[PDB]
């Protein structure tokens, strides 16, 4: 069980890990966030109680160092940071968590939620994506844009999420003008699995990513290449059956967790239908549809 | 954007451009099977190319042997289309290849921009406009050589005849157009209007009579006329 400690709450701030968020007073006597699991990724993220503006957080795993978050004034914002030294770093969180100044990673044991949106997310794919070498976990807000989007402007704080389009040469071989366009088996199998990801499991993993962006800070282009990679599977008529099983897992559990309030702006009604009703694998995702049907019914 | 009243006289300027109508690519007769059941017979189509400044008209004759074996004719027919423009243009000089292709018909939009990729800078636009060129198979001349035709072949005309020598290419489209919209609406009176007076023929290089200047007016006059009228007669007014 590993901690995330806090220099001081100075601000108050709505703190989110993962799924879970609470509310920190101005000058609250918070230290931070215990019992934290180790094995998966994990993100801390803040919303200012006076600029509902700007959700912003961090990306990391305990297993890569020890990371506390302090409040800087001149930037105006809670930031992660690395201690080095491994006995001052235990010995502060000790202290306090004997003086009780800390939450603790409310998990309820028969839950899998954050596995399941998490299973295929590997730290080392997000800091190709929020490039920051120097630092072992990766800052992520609301404005920050795609290599995608500014391609139609500070390169630094772009996310270089893989560049999906369908009308494209890489997405399309001359000579089968017609045939890839209306199944994109050769750019996703080929192209996209074989060629730029490697194998499934990392392009799993880019979209959870990009899905948890999405809802976390409500970043827009993060949506947009959710959208794209999952039109890429329904839209190939020719899928390895294992993908189209996992797919519908990991949607699933996207849709499940998705606050009722946001779905109007977080899903896209076209890709959607298209994807349960229309695409080649209209009848592959049972429990997706299961869900979408019962839970937004309205979108369809 | 799409090209629409706002900017029409867009069309008349001297960038480079071509209309492609794709509606008598896929043509069928519908008939009954011995059993009872209905069937499709194919024959030859036709795109329609034209650039509206010069009147230079590019009709590639769409021969039934294409479909053979094919499923999903129409969709195919809008994905051929496309390849067969993409190959005009490849065929071209570059001094002469358009800077903008506007599709007469939305559904062409994809199909075209997936088959120019090679050709960013070529502009594919839809129009707002409704313009009749799905009747050009009513002229004769056009309507013969698509039946004819044995094997795929691209044939050249310039659909004003000699117009451009006496009118700008704004008053040749408007004339064509008319002449377009009257024999979709009525074609067989249109003909007659065209036809009726055996002393002003059509000459061997071209598509329309030799009318004289105050002659076109009559004629134009007429035409107008009869769409009016089956609007009427269409709508009782
Ligand atoms: C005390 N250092 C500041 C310093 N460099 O002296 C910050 C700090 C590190 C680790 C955990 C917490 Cl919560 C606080």
């Amino acid at each position: 069980m590993n901690t995330v400690p806090f220099t001081s709450a100075p601000i108050e701030v709505t703190i989110g890990i993962d799924q879970y968020s609470f509310n920190v007073k101005e000058n609250q006597p918070f230290h931070g966030i215990k019992d934290i699991p180790i094995g998966h990724v994990h993100v801390i993220h803040f919303q200012h109680a006076d600029n509902s503006s700007m959700r912003y957080g961090y990306w990391f795993d305990c297993r890569m160092g020890n990371f506390y978050i302090q409040y800087d004034p001149k930037d105006g914002l809670y930031k992660m940071m690395e201690e080095r030294d491994g006995a001052k770093f235990e010995n502060i969180v000790h202290n306090f968590k004997e003086r009780q100044m800390m939450v603790s990673y409310p998990k309820i044991d028969e839950d899998d939620t954050w596995y399941n949106l998490t299973e295929f997310v590997q730290m080392d794919k997000i800091r190709k994506i929020v490039r920051k070498d120097e630092n072992q976990f990766s800052y992520v807000d609301s404005s920050m844009t795609t290599v995608q989007e500014n391609e139609l402007s500070d390169p630094a704080h772009s996310l270089n999420y893989t560049v999906i389009n369908f009308k494209s040469r890489e997405a399309i071989r001359p000579g089968h003008e017609m045939e890839d366009f209306l199944d994109k088996s050769y750019y996703l199998n080929t192209v996209m699995l074989q060629g730029i990801f490697k194998n499934s499991s990392n392009y799993f993993g880019e979209l959870q990513f990009a899905f948890l962006n999405a809802m976390f800070f409500g970043n827009y282009g993060s949506s947009l290449q959710w959208h794209a990679m999952i039109e890429l599977i329904c839209s190939s008529a020719t899928v390895p059956k294992h993908m189209l099983d996992k797919l519908d897992e990991i949607l699933y559990y996207q849709i499940k967790t998705l606050p009722e309030q946001y779905s109007d702006i977080l899903l896209n009604e076209r890709v959607w239908n298209i994807c349960l009703y229309s695409s080649f694998q209209k009848n592959s995702l049972h429990n997706t549809e299961k869900i979408m049907e019962n839970k937004y019914p309205e979108l369809l | 954007g799409a090209m629409n009243s706002s900017n029409y006289a867009e069309l008349f300027n001297n960038d480079i451009k071509l209309f492609v109508d794709d509606t008598n690519v896929y043509r069928v007769t519908v008939h009954k099977t011995f059993e009872g059941n209905v069937a499709t017979k194919a024959i030859n189509g036709c795109i329609f190319t034209l650039n509206p400044k010069t009147g230079h008209l590019f009709l590639k004759i769409i021969h039934t042997s294409v479909w053979a074996g094919q499923k999903r004719l129409s969709q195919l027919a809008k994905w051929k289309t496309a390849e067969e423009v993409s190959a005009l243009v490849r065929s071209l000089p570059k001094e002469e290849q358009p800077k903008q292709i506007i599709v007469t018909r939305k559904a062409m939009l994809d199909p075209l921009e997936v088959h120019m990729l090679d050709f960013p800078n070529i502009a594919i636009r839809p129009t707002e406009l409704r313009l009749p060129f799905s009747a050009a198979m009513s002229i004769d001349k056009l309507s013969d050589v698509v039946m004819k035709a044995t094997e795929p072949q691209m044939v050249l005309f310039n659909i004003y005849d000699d117009w451009l020598d006496r009118i700008s290419s704004y008053t040749a489209f408007s004339r064509l157009t008319l002449l377009l919209r009257a024999l979709k609406t009525n074609e067989e009176s249109a003909k007659m209007i065209l036809l009726s007076d055996p002393t002003i023929t059509i000459k061997s290089y071209h598509l329309w009579p030799s009318f004289t200047d105050e002659q076109w007016i009559t004629i134009e006059s007429q035409m107008r006329d009869l769409i009016l009228t089956e609007y009427g007669r269409k709508y009782n007014v």
